[PDB]
């Protein structure tokens, strides 16, 4: 998709291996924020959003929290508390035409900056001056979208790049998107090292009478530690009691 | 609406000459988008001044533009033999239309 | 027409189970006892501002209200969220719909999903492109006005639409009064009972007594004098002063200098 | 500061703005600050809820907070 | 380096139509507005209109409306100007001039074509 109309795919209820993605050397850019890729194939998320678009080389650096430019201001803006990874690779062999590929566009004029994760695909005439444009292009009335050249003989900074931005959200909910590994059986009334949808800790798992609502997946204590979890396979509530301890 | 431009401006070598360009209140006097072009015979016109007084790169400082009311002015100080050419003014005229001047021949006496 | 919002407009700020605890959270809530516009459906479907989030409630007897429209122009020129519930199928679309001059129901799409006696309250807010929908259904027996009481709205749907929503309109089934409120960034102290149900709340900006309750993290205040906040006069306008020297700095002859 | 009887008696409160004048803010000016909501009574009594600078408040008579 | 190469000279009779081409090179063709100007032999410059190679929008001055048509083909970076219902005093050299502003029309031309002489003889 064009960067001004960047496509978004919502990934849910599936199993993915990010380790194979990181293993692949097709990617020229792979910087993660708030989470490292080596520690990505053992964390479950509730939803994964895949934003994809095409920009040129020297604009790849603008896909990051707190960056400025035509793309980050008018086309695709990332929040400052962004948690995810930015992936890009040179797509000159696919997105370039001998006469120039004019299908990839970008927003050049806009009255203000985009909010984080906002998309603006309007084709209204940009009123640059004081006189209204009434949807008529011309003097002080610009078309807001400009097209990339994208020719094979272009410099690397002007060659097309395909960007995929994965953003991870930890909604307090049943984490469906997980990495790998099989599940195991659950042992009650014993001290175990548990992992429920990516949430780990140590404690004794027992039966409970805590009536979680259908939308609630985790409970918390005063200290913000996990109090109880809902088993992702059988929708029962299990209390987590830290393993027996005391002074000696 | 044509831009009124004197038919002939002239001067001796080294002298200063001014080429006027009179429009109306809805082109010259309405917007600060007056331009000046220089056309030698049989060649394509060359932009010398745009936006009334801004000079493109490569244009000599001897060429200077200005505007007063509905009348713009192109001034050429230190007239030289190579400055002998036709000079056309231009201006936005509203409604997404631009207009030219009648043209002035600049002769080195 | 206006009515008393009393204590309506409290929803679960997140999806974490808590019980026997007073939890302080800051979110977009309907201020207590605020003014909400009272609309009628007798013998009237204007476009209202969305601002920073909208509180919605309706009373039904024949399911007249069946949907909502959110967007900026609602005229097929931009994307506008459309939610329609017809009998048993909830339909949500974000297409660039061409709406009628007066949209009603008789008796370039990027997303599609398909699924008085009853009070149906809703909250619609957009945070960083996420359209968050909360609701709670409860039986009532009252025609004149909103029933008095407290009931929390659980979250159900979160749509990452990324649409800039500034105005909205409702959809009526023509051959049911409804209320429109607005959210503010108030701090609330939420009381979770032993079953994890919110049974009360304190609006920390409703009044000095509520401020005291929030300060002490309790719904009971003992007799005495408490220091709860700090009074500060806010500025009204900015003052910008600079020397009136119109000279531009000659950076051109420094960077674009002929020789270095 | 919020001057209040316990919630088991009444939900009426008086507000004390500490060390300010009754300008920028049933208004009683004291040396402790600007006290708004408490009725000024000429009769003195034993201190109940202390305010400061010799001024105390209580809930009395129909009932209201007095200073 | 910008180059605007126009088609060859054309000889026409009154009532016919003519199509002038203008192939650009050395820059992103969609990035700059293209203007069309004609100049009768010995006479002055005359503005005809402009086209945006990006959006495709055009505007023509009043005296040429109904007879002029400006199009472009982005795949070959070529702009076209068509003038119908030709008359004797339409004999002129027609030139395409690139607007120097980037993705805006401002009426200042920095690159011109060599011109295309269109002769409408008796
Ligand atoms: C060519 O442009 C003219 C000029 O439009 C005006 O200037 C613009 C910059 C903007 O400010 C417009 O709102 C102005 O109207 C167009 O003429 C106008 O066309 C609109 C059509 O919606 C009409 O409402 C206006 O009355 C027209 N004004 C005049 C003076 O004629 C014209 O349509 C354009 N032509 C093409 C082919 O694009
Ligand atoms: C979301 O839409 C609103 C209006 O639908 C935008 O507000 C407008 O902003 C422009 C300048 O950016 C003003 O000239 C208009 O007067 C505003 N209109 C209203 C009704 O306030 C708002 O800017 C949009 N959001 C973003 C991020 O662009
Ligand atoms: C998954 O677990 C559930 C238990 O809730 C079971 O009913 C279901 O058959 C299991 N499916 C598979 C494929 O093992
Ligand atoms: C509510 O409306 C009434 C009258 O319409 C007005 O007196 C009152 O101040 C309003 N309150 C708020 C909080 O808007
Ligand atoms: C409801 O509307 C959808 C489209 O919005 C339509 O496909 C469907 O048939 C309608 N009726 C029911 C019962 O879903
Ligand atoms: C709708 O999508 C098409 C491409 O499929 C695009 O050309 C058109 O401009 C879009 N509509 C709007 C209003 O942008
Ligand atoms: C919790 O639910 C049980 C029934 O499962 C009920 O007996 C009990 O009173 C409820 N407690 C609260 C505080 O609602
Ligand atoms: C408050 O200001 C007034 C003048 O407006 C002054 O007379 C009075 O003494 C001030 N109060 C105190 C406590 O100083
Ligand atoms: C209170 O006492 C003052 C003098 O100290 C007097 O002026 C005022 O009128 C008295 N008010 C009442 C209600 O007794």
């Amino acid at each position: 998709a064009s960067v001004y109309a960047w496509n978004r795919k919502r990934i849910s209820n599936c199993v993915a291996d990010y380790s194979v993605l990181y293993n692949s050397a097709s990617f020229s850019t792979f910087k993660c924020y708030g989470v490292s890729p080596t520690k990505l194939n053992d964390l479950c998320f509730t939803n994964v959003y895949a934003d994809s678009f095409v920009i040129r080389g020297d604009e790849v650096r603008q896909i990051a929290p707190g960056q400025t430019g035509k793309i980050a201001d008018y086309n695709y803006k990332l929040p400052d508390d962004f948690t995810g990874c930015v992936i890009a690779w040179n797509s000159n062999n696919l997105d370039s035409k001998v006469g120039g590929n004019y299908n990839y566009l970008y927003r050049l004029f806009r009255k203000s900056n985009l909010k984080p994760f906002e998309r603006d695909i309007s084709t209204e005439i940009y009123q640059a001056g004081s006189t209204p444009c009434n949807g008529v292009e011309g003097f002080n009335c610009y078309f807001p979208l400009q097209s990339y050249g994208f020719q094979p003989t272009n410099g690397v900074g002007y060659q097309p790049y395909r960007v995929v931005v994965l953003s991870f959200e930890l909604l307090h909910a049943p984490a469906t998107v997980c990495g790998p590994k099989k599940s195991t059986n659950l042992v009650k009334n014993k001290c175990v090292n548990f992992n429920f949808n990516g949430l780990t800790g140590t404690g004794v798992l027992t039966e409970s009478n805590k009536k979680f609502l259908p939308f609630q997946q985790f409970g918390r204590d005063i200290a913000d530690t996990t109090d109880a979890v809902r088993d992702p396979q059988t929708l029962e509530i299990l209390d987590i009691t830290p393993c027996s301890f005391g002074g000696v | 609406a044509v831009l009124t431009q004197p038919p002939s401006a002239s001067g001796s070598p080294g002298q200063s000459v001014t080429i006027s360009c009179t429009g109306t209140s809805s082109d010259v006097g309405g917007y600060n988008y007056v331009s000046w072009y220089q056309q030698h015979p049989g060649k394509a016109p060359k932009l010398m001044i745009y936006e009334v007084s801004k000079r493109p790169s490569g244009v000599p400082d001897r060429f200077s533009g200005s505007k007063s009311g509905n009348t713009a002015s192109l001034t050429v100080s230190g007239l030289q033999a190579e400055d002998e050419a036709d000079y056309y003014c231009s201006s936005y005229a509203g409604s997404n239309h631009w207009v030219f001047g009648g043209g002035t021949k600049l002769t080195v006496l | 027409a206006y009515t008393n919002s009393f204590t309506r407009g409290v929803y679960y700020p997140d999806k974490v189970f808590r019980s026997s605890v007073l939890h302080s959270t800051q979110d977009l809530f309907l201020p207590f006892f605020s003014n909400v516009t009272w609309f009628h459906a007798i013998h009237d479907n204007p476009v209202l501002p969305f601002n920073d989030g909208v509180y919605f409630a309706s009373t039904e007897k024949s399911n007249i209200i069946r949907g909502w429209i959110f967007g900026t122009t609602l005229d097929s020129k931009t994307q506008s969220l459309l939610i329609v519930n017809n009998a048993t199928n909830v339909v949500i679309k974000v297409c660039e719909f061409q709406f009628c001059n007066d949209p009603f129901l008789g008796v370039n799409c990027t997303f599609e999903y398909v699924s008085f006696k009853n009070l149906r309250e809703f909250v619609f807010k957009n945070i960083d492109g996420y359209f968050k929908i909360y609701s709670k259904h409860t039986p009532i027996n009252l025609v004149r006005d909103l029933p008095q009481g407290f009931s929390a709205l659980e979250p159900l749907v979160d749509l990452p639409i990324g649409i800039n929503i500034t105005r909205f309109q409702t959809l009526l089934a023509l051959h049911a009064a409804y209320y429109v409120g607005y959210l503010q960034p108030r701090t609330f102290l939420l009381k979770y009972n032993e079953n994890g149900t919110i049974t009360d709340a304190v609006d920390c900006a409703l009044d000095p007594l509520s401020e005291t309750k929030c300060t002490l993290k309790s719904f009971t205040v003992e007799k005495g004098i408490y220091q709860t906040s700090n009074f500060r006069v806010q500025p009204t306008e900015s003052i910008v002063r600079f020397p009136n020297i119109t000279n531009l700095c000659p950076f051109g002859e420094v960077f674009n200098a002929t020789r270095f | 500061s919020v001057i209040t009887p316990g919630t088991n008696t009444s939900n009426q409160v008086a507000v004390l703005y500490q060390d300010v004048n009754c300008t920028e803010v049933n208004v009683f000016q004291t040396r402790a600050g600007c006290l708004i909501g408490a009725e000024h009574v000429n009769n003195s009594y034993e201190c109940d809820i202390p305010i400061g600078a010799g001024i105390c408040a209580s809930y009395q008579t129909s009932q209201s907070i007095i200073a | 380096q910008v180059q605007l190469v126009q088609s060859g000279a054309e000889v026409k009779k009154p009532g016919a139509s003519v199509k002038v081409s203008c192939k650009a090179s050395g820059y992103t063709f969609t990035g700059y507005y293209m203007h069309w100007v004609r100049q009768a032999p010995g006479q002055g410059l005359e503005w005809m209109g402009w086209i945006n190679p990006n959006s495709g929008g055009t505007n023509y001055t009043q005296k040429f409306q109904g007879r002029v048509t400006m199009t472009r083909d982005t795949s070959i970076s070529t702009a076209y100007m068509e003038l119908s219902r030709l008359r004797s005093d339409d004999t002129a050299v027609y030139s395409c001039a690139r607007d120097m502003a980037f993705s805006m029309v401002r009426g200042s031309f920095d690159y011109w074509g060599q011109g295309t002489l269109v002769t409408v003889s008796s």
